[PDB]
């Protein structure tokens, strides 16, 4: 078995949104106690003994 | 095989502010040999082919 | 869609459409078809499960491409909000930009 | 730029393939029959 | 399946000279056994080793499933009232529609069904014992609107 | 959607003890 | 400059190309029939129709 | 629906992609950088992107 | 007409129709109508009755519907009036109803 | 749409759309003539003009 | 860098050039098969 | 990748040479009926 | 017969062109 | 630009574009353009007319399309404004429906 | 609880007359 890559390319996708209430949300989130925070699902440290 | 842009030369459209609506813009053109072709000669052009 | 035809030319009026919602299509077959606004069709000729009734429709899959036109003259899918801006593509068959 | 410019012979190549041995090599079976007919 | 370009031994064999299950199956029809165990040579391989030289095939069904597009800005509809038939209450005046639709060729006659989306609303009243009015109206596409 | 908003008044359920009864236009 | 009052804003096409909604053939003559569609704040001059 | 108050007037793209801006081809690896850009007014989730 | 077809579709541009009475029609042959476009039609080589002009309408009876439709929504001889409402019938070949 | 029989030969359809077409004439001094027609669902195309 | 680029672009620009050839075989099989 | 370029687009050109001798063996048979 | 001659000559006449852009990359491959 | 080039990318960082007024261009030759940065320059060997400090470009007729883009995402004149919308085209083959 | 999935500011609200969606901050 052999593999190569040819061609990679980052497709992203954009909600089109009024200019207007896109940039009140960026103020909004851009601001210090309006910050984003996530969670591993399974937080876990991970330590496999022989 | 020719390509060509016509202006308008009839006075009251030709310079009118169309506001806005849905009109209705229509015209005739001449698919007559003599009246569209100009000659060095004045030969006639319907016979010439 | 005349047979072996690649193309079907669809030309609506000029019509209000204040609370116009999407459009949906599909293919059918004629044969399949039966017509309606008639007591009797006397060349229907076909008894299977009909498309069009019965919602069970099998040739979506050859549409290549549609793209609407709005006052002969706007493309509606082309405030340039698709890769190909001014139509949208269903199949694509030769495929060199990884679409 | 040149990387993204590539595989883009290698899909072209497999549609030609099936229009050039389907439009090749299956008329080379309508030798055995027509030969003077439309 | 093969390549039938870039593979060199590419023979084409119709079903008439193609054969396997040869000795155990009937002559191009379901009636009884013929001929003799014999190789086979209909499918070319494209496993293992000495396998062809191939080509990639990709295709998609779709069955009981219209194709829709909404008229709405984001494709996404949050509203059966759309957001641009609710532009169409300021900026309308009637306008043209022109769609063009490409399709696969078809050795039979076809139809293209266009299902045009629009409010069918029927609505009815009792104004009295055995009395019954209603009226039907749609918006986009509607009946009486050039004749009474 | 395909069209579906053709649904009841947005009441809720009315008020009572011993969890049911009928009070009708009251 | 003047930064406002001339300012496109939202999206619109400065160029438009109407095909025409009938058309007649004569032997002496021809004949092309348009919908000619100014949109709403948009003022057309009739000057730069060809 | 909201009356278009909740989308763009101004015309974006929906579906973008970014080409690489490196590459980096190896014996058991590869290495692929982007610029990923968000256009002023724009919003973009990390979910969208593949 | 082509020629063998039994479908013939015809369409009037949008526009207004104040003042506007019936419709009348009736099928000619393009053999004897001559070309009023040019002042010699060359293609004319019929010399026997003209209907177009002399009124000799004789090919009435091939009709067998019409159908009238304003926006491709609207049923002109509709909203109930005739047995079948939404299109005329010139006349009708397998009948049940006894139309 | 119509529904015509099918004939071998190649027909034409004529279809009279029935409007009004009314002439009013005037001579407002001698060997002086005037004259101003009116057709009112076809003036805007289908009518030559 | 742009001899490269022109190179495999003249051969994705020589495969139109076989792939209206398609089309002069086509004319064997035909197209659009209705009649009147 | 620019190896597969070369070398299959060398094996495209054994069918172009083909299809050149089946139309010469159908088309002009009918320039010459058999 | 005309649309024979714009088959049969351009099978040929691409013979040419793709053989000399094949040698190519084998060439610019190297550099 | 190479010799047989199709193409030229230019990249410029990111960069304050305030009090910005236009683009324009010109081709000119590598034979034909001295370098002013250098007062030594030993590689001229033209004496013709240096369409670089003299106003005597001949070279516009010789550019199909320039696209001009911010952030690498933003077609600039893509508000639909040109007929072609993503891109100028100073010229093109085929009129394909008279642009 | 047992693996991670509490988030959410969310409640999704929309005005009366009809369902109209999005009241676009209060």
């Amino acid at each position: 078995a052999s593999i190569s890559f040819t061609s990679i390319n980052l497709y992203a996708t954009f909600f089109p949104m009024a200019h207007n209430t896109a940039s009140t949300l960026e103020a909004m989130l851009r601001n210090d106690t309006n910050d984003q925070s996530f969670n591993d699902y399974l937080s876990a440290a991970n330590m496999l003994y022989p | 095989p020719f390509h060509i842009q016509v202006p308008q030369k009839f006075f009251a459209i030709k310079s009118l502010l169309l506001l806005p609506g849905s009109y209705t813009y229509e015209w005739n053109f001449r698919k007559d040999v003599n009246m569209i072709l100009q000659s060095s000669l004045g030969n006639d052009l319907r016979t010439d082919g | 869609i005349p047979a072996n035809a690649t193309n079907v030319p669809i030309s609506i009026p000029s019509r209000n459409w204040a609370a116009f919602r999407g459009w949906s299509f599909t293919r059918l077959k004629t044969k399949e078809t039966p017509s309606l606004g008639s007591g009797f069709d006397p060349y229907f000729v076909y008894s299977g499960s009909i498309p069009y009734l019965d919602g069970t429709f099998y040739l979506n899959h050859t549409f290549k491409k549609v793209s609407i036109t709005f006052d002969s003259s706007v493309s509606w899918p082309g405030n340039d909000r698709l890769l190909t801006p001014n139509e949208f593509e269903i199949k694509r068959t030769v495929d060199g930009e990884g679409y | 730029l040149n990387e993204e410019k590539l595989l883009l012979l290698m899909a072209q190549l497999e549609a030609l393939t099936q229009r050039l041995g389907e439009l090749t090599q299956q008329v080379a079976q309508l030798q055995e029959q027509t030969r003077a007919a439309v | 399946v093969v390549d039938e370009v870039n593979y060199k031994d590419y023979q084409a064999v119709t079903l008439a000279y193609q054969h396997n299950n040869s000795g155990f199956v009937g002559y191009l029809a379901p009636t009884m056994r013929q001929g003799q165990p014999y190789p086979a040579n209909y499918p070319y391989p494209l496993i293992g080793k000495s396998a062809v030289t191939s080509v990639t095939q990709k295709k998609f069904l779709c069955d009981r499933v219209m194709w829709r597009i909404p008229f709405s800005s984001n494709f996404m509809s949050m509203g059966a009232l759309t957001d641009l038939g609710q532009n169409m209450l300021y900026a309308n005046s009637a306008h043209a529609l022109d769609m063009n639709f490409e399709v696969d060729p078809m050795d039979e006659s076809t139809l293209l069904y266009v299902v045009f989306e629009v409010f069918d609303v029927v609505r009815v009243h009792q104004p009295h014992r055995g009395v019954i009015e209603a009226v039907y109206l749609r918006t986009p596409f509607s009946a009486g609107n050039a004749t009474t | 959607d395909i069209n579906f908003s053709s649904l009841a008044p947005r009441h809720g359920t009315r008020p009572f003890m011993g969890t049911w009864s009928d009070i009708g236009t009251s | 400059a003047p930064t406002h009052d001339v300012t496109t804003d939202r999206s619109q096409r400065l160029t438009l190309r109407f095909v025409p909604v009938d058309r007649e053939d004569n032997t002496y003559s021809y004949k092309v029939r348009y919908t000619l569609a100014v949109g709403d704040n948009r003022v057309l001059d009739m000057a730069s129709t060809y």
